[PDB]
């Protein structure tokens, strides 16, 4: 009973009402049903006056959660710097991993807390720790779009400047197979530009079957269709996929799109998954001008 | 218009599933938080009738999309919060290669202060010793790309994906997934341009719980508009 008041006065900040019931016997490692401890609350939630005062009454920093988190992590998570800082001092593991196997680094390069990733480092954080899908900290923050951070992570890594813009391997491939070209597909020109000119290869397929140019359709970027043709992209790649780039151009209405797929070879005859045309597609889709064109191409 | 801002903070979440796989019966309830900010969920699911006649994994993408982190350039592509507090319909099919498929209709919507998904769930033509209905999935889960379109109609989102199950025998059972959203309420919402999610999940058992459970972790980022 002291132990569910615990973990309501630490949720709320109630530092007050934290110290009288310490005062009256209450269990400071107190658990409810999934695990979390009044540490993980004041933590989680940005009373320092509490941890602090947990910590001193024997707290285990290190307490996880059901879903493996300590304190450190949601403290890292949502931000609270000096509660990140007072936990370290105090024993919390800078690599403790949460159940995806996400060290605190890999949890403040994810959340976008730059300062909070330059005192984990400081502590002894792994810059090179992968989560169970294989990523680093800088993998997280760079698909996150955090790229002060992923400059930062470059370089305490001993690779240099320039990891804000991506970290080049240009050949590099994720669990799902997405290479640095799959993530440019995505309204990134020059970028695809500069990563065919340094050896990108066009026809990378993804864990799906997907290759650049079916995310440059379907995300509906001219121009880069147009140079991973100049590249030598395969027009009509299927295999796993079950379609092809013209039965995503045809679905979603880009009529320059299915002109330079047609010019490029595109097959007018390809059936996706449910038996479909490019053109039985673009009916179904209302893309009237696209049905015509295909139908004359027939 | 402003249903984003109901998630700024860690919000209580829900879940109730009635499932009906080849005339096996069965119930899931399901509670924790969802932190859209971040994209996170610490979830956990118990069968409350019994044994789970299907594999766990099967089950989770459908047992709340709005807890995706959409990052600051991509916020007015968040189709999913925009229609909260009201909420949104999710339908999906779900074939299962050489096997049965799923069919689900679920409303996802603040009841108070919490986010609920109250899900029914019917499945079809599945082999008794299939990998599903023969309990041959491992306990685990993959990363995935979902794409996300707006729908033809202007009044929602279309959401396809394939989830890969890995088989004790070391192949991988593909999941296809056909999903439609619509709003419930009459306010607007957004119509995102086309963008994908990546996901992150771990499954785990709770060591003091004796019923058929899953602990769930989830990681869910927006991606692919940027500036
Ligand atoms: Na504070």
């Amino acid at each position: 009973d002291l132990g569910k008041k615990l973990l309501e006065a630490a949720r709320a900040g109630q530092d007050d009402e934290v110290r009288i019931l310490m005062a009256n016997g209450a269990d400071v490692n107190a658990a409810d049903d999934v695990g979390v401890t009044p540490l993980h609350l004041a933590a989680q939630r940005g009373h320092l006056e509490i941890v602090e005062v947990l910590l001193k009454y024997g707290a285990d920093v290190n307490a996880a959660d059901l879903w493996g988190q300590t304190p450190l992590h949601l403290a890292a998570t949502a931000g609270h710097l000096e509660i990140v800082e007072v936990l370290l001092k105090n024993g919390a593991d800078v690599n403790a991993r949460d159940n995806i196997g996400h060290t605190p680094l890999h949890l403040a390069a994810w959340a976008g807390h730059l300062e909070i990733v330059e005192v984990l480092l400081k502590y002894g954080a792994d810059v090179n720790a992968q989560d169970k899908f294989g990523k680093t900290p800088f993998d997280l923050a760079i698909d996150n779009g955090n790229e002060d951070i992923a400059e930062v992570l470059q370089k305490a890594a001993g690779g240099g400047s320039g990891g804000g813009s991506g970290g080049g391997d240009v050949n590099a491939y994720d669990e799902v197979g997405w290479t640095p070209l799959h993530k440019a597909a995505w309204g990134h020109l020059e970028k695809v530009e500069d990563l065919l000119k340094n050896g990108a290869d066009v026809n990378a397929a993804d864990i799906d079957g997907y290759t650049p140019l079916h995310l440059a359709a379907f995300s509906g970027h001219l121009e880069i269709v147009e140079v991973l043709l100049k590249y030598g992209a395969d027009v009509n790649a299927d295999d796993q996929a079950g379609f092809t780039p013209l039965h995503l151009a045809a679905i979603f209405g880009h009529l320059e799109i299915v002109e330079v797929l047609l010019k490029n070879g595109a097959d007018v005859n390809a059936q996706d998954k449910f038996g479909k045309t490019p053109f039985d597609l673009a009916i179904d889709n209302g893309n009237e001008d696209i049905a015509e064109i295909l139908q004359k191409a027939a | 218009s402003k249903g984003e801002e109901l998630f700024t903070g860690v919000v209580p979440i829900l879940v109730e599933l009635d499932g009906d796989v080849n005339g096996h019966k069965f119930s899931v309830s399901g509670e924790g938080e969802g932190d859209a900010t971040y994209g996170k969920l610490t979830l956990k699911f118990i069968c409350t009738t019994g044994k789970l006649p299907v594999p766990w994994p099967t089950l989770v993408t459908t047992l709340v999309q709005c807890f995706s982190r959409y990052p600051d350039h991509m916020k007015q592509h968040d189709f999913f919060k925009s229609a909260m507090p009201e909420g949104y319909v999710q339908e999906r099919t779900i074939f299962f290669k050489d096997d049965g498929n799923y069919k689900t209709r679920a409303e996802v919507k603040f009841e108070g202060d919490t986010l609920v998904n109250r899900i029914e769930l019917k499945g079809i033509d599945f082999k008794e010793d299939g990998n599903i209905l023969g309990h041959k999935l491992e306990y685990n889960y993959n990363s995935h790309n979902v794409y996300i379109m707006a729908d033809k109609q202007k009044n929602g989102i279309k959401v396809n994906f394939k989830i890969r199950h890995n088989i004790e025998d070391g192949s991988v059972q593909l999941a296809d997934h056909y999903q439609q959203n619509t709003p419930i309420g009459d306010g607007p919402v957004l119509l995102p341009d086309n963008h994908y999610l990546s996901t992150q999940s771990a499954l785990s058992k709770d060591p003091n719980e004796k019923r058929d459970h899953m602990v769930l972790l989830e990681f869910v980022t927006a991606a692919g508009i940027t500036l």
